[PDB]
C-alpha cells in the first residue's frame, strides 16, 4: 500500500499491467483487487477504467 | 551584425502582441511574424527561458497560455510563515523539563 | 578505471609541460589506457632519463618490463655521483649559513628542494622549505616562498594544506603593471585545489578569472585543460542567469574558449537549447576526458549534473510536453525517459505528473490555499498531542513514578 500510494506522486494514469511491475503484485487482477479495497478505505483517490485496464489518480 | 537584427524587432513585436491574450495560438504568432512554426517555438522557449515573457507552452495543443492568474495570495504565505514559526516554538514549551 | 581504450595524442600533450609533473601524468596513462602502454611507457623512459629519479625510474622500468635492459651504469652514475653532489650541496649549505646570509641560505635551500623534487624525495624538501620560511624577510621572498610551497604539496596531494596557504599569500601582502603571473598561479591552484576537494561552482568561480597572455606556466596545467575545466564546471553547476554574464559574455574567456572549440559549441549548444548535439559530443568526449589526471574521478557525477540539469531546462517553459520528441531529443528510449523523469520527481526538483495513456509529461500546479490550509491543521493535531502528552508527563513526575 506504502508503494502504491508513492505511484501517486508522480503519476497520473498509468496501466495495470505496468503498475503490477514495481509493487511486485505479479498479475494485473490482484492490482485491480488491491487498488479497489485501497479505494474502499479512503486511503488514495483513483478510478479504474476496465476498457484500456488503466488507473487514474485524481487527488483532488 | 544582421543576426542580431531580424530578432530583436521579432521579439518586440511578440511582446506587444501577446499583452492582451490569455490563450493563443502559434500558428497565429507565426502568421504575424512571417516565420514558420519551428522557429516561432524556439524563439517562445528562449524568451521564456529569459524571463521576459510570463506564460508557458501547451505542445500537445500548439498554444501559448499566458499568466493572467496567480493572484495576490501572499497573505497565505505569511500565513504559513507563521505556523513554522509556532511549531518551533512549540518544540520550545514542552521540551523545557516536562 | 580501466577497460577504455580511448585515442588521443601524447607528442604535443607531454610537449606543454616541463619536469617530473609529465611523467607523474604520463604514468595516471599508463594505469587508465591499456592500449597505449608501450608507447606512453617508452616515452616516459625517454622523458625520466634526463630527470634524477632513483626509486620510480626503477617502478615505471620494471612496470613497462612485467608489461612486455636498464643502463645499470648510468644508475651507478646516479647513486654515488649524485651523492657526492648531494654531499658537496650540504657542505655549501653550512658554508652559506656560516656567514648567515639569508640570500644566500634562501637559494641554497629552494636548489636543495629543486634537486629533492628532482630525486623523488619532495616529502623532505616540504620540511625544507618550511625550514627557509623563518628566512623571508621581504614581500616577493614570502610570495615566491609560498608559490613553491604550493607547488611541492600538489605533488603530495594535500589540498586542505594548499588551499590555507593560497588564502594566506593572498591575505598576508594585502593582495595588490605588475605581472598578472603570481596571480594566475595562486587562482589556478586554488581552483585544481577546489576542484580536488569536491566543491565545483567555487573553482569554476575561481578559475574563470585567468587572462591567456598571462597564462605562461608550463608546470601545473595547460591552458586547454584549464578551459575544459571552467566550461565543464560552469555548466554543471551554475544557472542560466550566471552562465551568461561569466562565460559567455564575459571577454576574458573568449581566447581560452577559441583554444578549444569543441567545449566552446558544447556550451553554445546547450545555451541555445540543442541538446542532441551536445549529448553526443559530451559522449564523444568522455573516452578523452577520462585519461585527464584530476578529473577522472569526478566525471561520472559532472555528466549526472549535466544531464539532470538539460533534463529540467527543457520542461521549464513548456506545460504540457509530449516524451516521444524528449526521448528523440535526449537520444533515448520513452522507458529510460520516463524512468529517469520518475527519479527526478521524486527526488524534488520537477513538478511534473507523466501520463502513459498517451505519455505525455503535464505540469503540476500546487493550489496555495489547500495546501496552507492542511498544514495548518497538521500542526494544530500535533500541537494538541504534544501538549497532551506533556500535561501526562508533568501529572507522572510530581507523583514520584520512576520505575524503582
Amino acid at each position: 500500500k506504502k508503494n502504491i500510494q508513492r505511484l501517486t506522486k508522480t503519476f497520473l494514469t498509468l496501466s495495470l499491467q505496468d503498475m503490477a511491475s514495481r509493487v511486485q503484485l505479479s498479475g494485473p487482477q490482484e492490482a485491480e483487487k488491491y487498488v479497489l479495497h485501497m479505494i474502499e478505505d479512503g486511503e488514495i483517490f483513483a478510478s479504474i477504467n476496465q476498457k484500456d485496464g488503466m488507473v487514474s489518480f485524481h487527488d483532488n | 551584425h544582421i543576426e542580431e537584427l531580424l530578432r530583436n524587432i521579432r521579439t518586440q513585436v511578440l511582446i506587444k502582441l501577446i499583452k492582451p491574450y490569455t490563450r493563443i495560438h502559434i500558428p497565429f504568432i507565426s502568421k504575424e511574424l512571417n516565420i514558420d512554426v519551428a522557429d516561432v517555438e524556439s524563439l517562445l522557449v528562449q524568451c521564456i527561458l529569459d524571463n521576459t515573457i510570463h506564460g508557458r507552452i501547451d505542445q500537445v495543443n500548439q498554444l501559448l497560455e499566458l499568466d493572467h492568474q496567480k493572484r495576490g495570495g501572499a497573505r497565505y504565505t505569511a500565513l504559513d510563515k507563521w505556523t513554522n514559526q509556532l511549531n518551533s516554538l512549540n518544540q520550545a514549551v514542552v521540551s523545557k523539563l516536562a | 578505471y580501466v577497460v577504455e581504450n580511448p585515442s588521443l595524442d601524447l607528442e604535443q600533450y607531454a610537449a606543454s609541460y616541463s619536469g617530473l609533473m609529465r611523467i607523474e601524468r604520463l604514468q595516471f596513462i599508463a594505469d587508465h589506457c591499456p592500449t597505449l602502454r608501450v608507447e606512453a611507457l617508452k616515452m616516459a623512459l625517454s622523458f625520466v632519463q634526463r630527470t634524477f629519479n632513483v626509486d620510480m625510474y626503477e617502478e615505471i622500468h620494471r612496470k613497462l618490463s612485467e608489461a612486455t635492459a636498464l643502463d645499470t651504469a648510468w644508475v651507478e652514475a646516479t647513486r654515488k655521483k649524485a651523492l657526492l653532489k648531494l654531499e658537496k650541496l650540504d657542505t655549501d649549505l653550512k658554508n652559506y649559513k656560516g656567514n648567515s646570509i639569508k640570500e644566500s641560505i634562501r637559494r641554497g635551500h629552494d636548489d636543495l628542494g629543486d634537486h629533492y623534487l628532482d630525486c623523488g624525495d619532495l616529502s623532505n624538501a616540504l620540511k625544507c622549505y618550511s625550514r627557509a620560511r623563518d628566512y623571508c624577510t621581504s614581500a616577493k621572498h614570502v610570495i615566491n616562498m609560498c608559490l613553491n610551497v604550493i607547488k611541492v604539496s600538489v605533488y603530495l596531494q594535500n589540498w586542505s594544506h594548499v588551499l590555507s596557504y593560497v588564502s594566506k599569500a593572498e591575505s598576508t601582502p594585502e593582495i595588490a603593471s605588475q605581472t598578472q603571473a603570481i596571480l594566475t598561479k595562486l587562482k589556478c591552484a586554488a581552483g585544481l585545489a577546489e576542484l580536488a576537494a569536491r566543491k565545483y561552482k567555487q573553482a569554476a568561480k575561481c578559475l574563470l578569472l585567468a587572462s591567456f597572455d598571462h597564462c605562461d606556466f608550463p608546470e601545473l596545467l595547460s591552458p586547454s585543460n584549464v578551459a575544459i575545466y571552467g566550461g565543464l564546471c560552469a555548466l554543471a553547476t551554475f544557472d542560466r542567469q550566471e552562465l551568461q554574464r561569466n562565460v559567455i559574455s564575459s571577454s576574458s574567456f573568449k581566447l581560452f574558449l577559441e583554444l578549444e572549440p569543441q567545449v566552446r559549441d558544447i556550451i553554445f549548444k546547450f545555451y541555445e537549447s540543442k541538446y542532441a548535439s551536445c549529448l553526443k559530443m559530451l559522449d564523444e568526449m568522455k573516452d578523452n576526458l577520462l585519461l585527464d589526471m584530476y578529473l577522472a574521478p569526478h566525471v561520472r557525477t559532472l555528466y549526472t549534473q549535466i544531464r539532470n540539469r538539460a533534463l529540467i531546462q527543457y520542461f521549464s517553459p513548456y506545460v504540457s510536453a509530449d516524451m516521444h520528441r524528449m526521448a528523440a531529443a535526449f537520444n533515448t528510449t520513452v522507458a529510460a525517459l520516463e524512468d529517469e523523469l520518475t527519479q527526478l520527481i521524486l527526488e524534488g526538483l520537477i513538478s511534473a505528473r507523466v501520463d502513459s495513456h498517451s505519455k505525455i509529461l503535464y505540469a503540476r500546479d500546487v493550489d496555495q490555499r489547500s495546501t496552507t490550509f492542511e498544514k495548518s491543521l497538521l500542526m494544530g493535531k500535533e500541537f494538541q498531542r504534544r501538549a497532551k502528552a506533556m500535561m501526562l508527563r508533568a501529572a507522572v513526575l510530581r507523583n514520584q513514578i520512576h520505575v524503582k
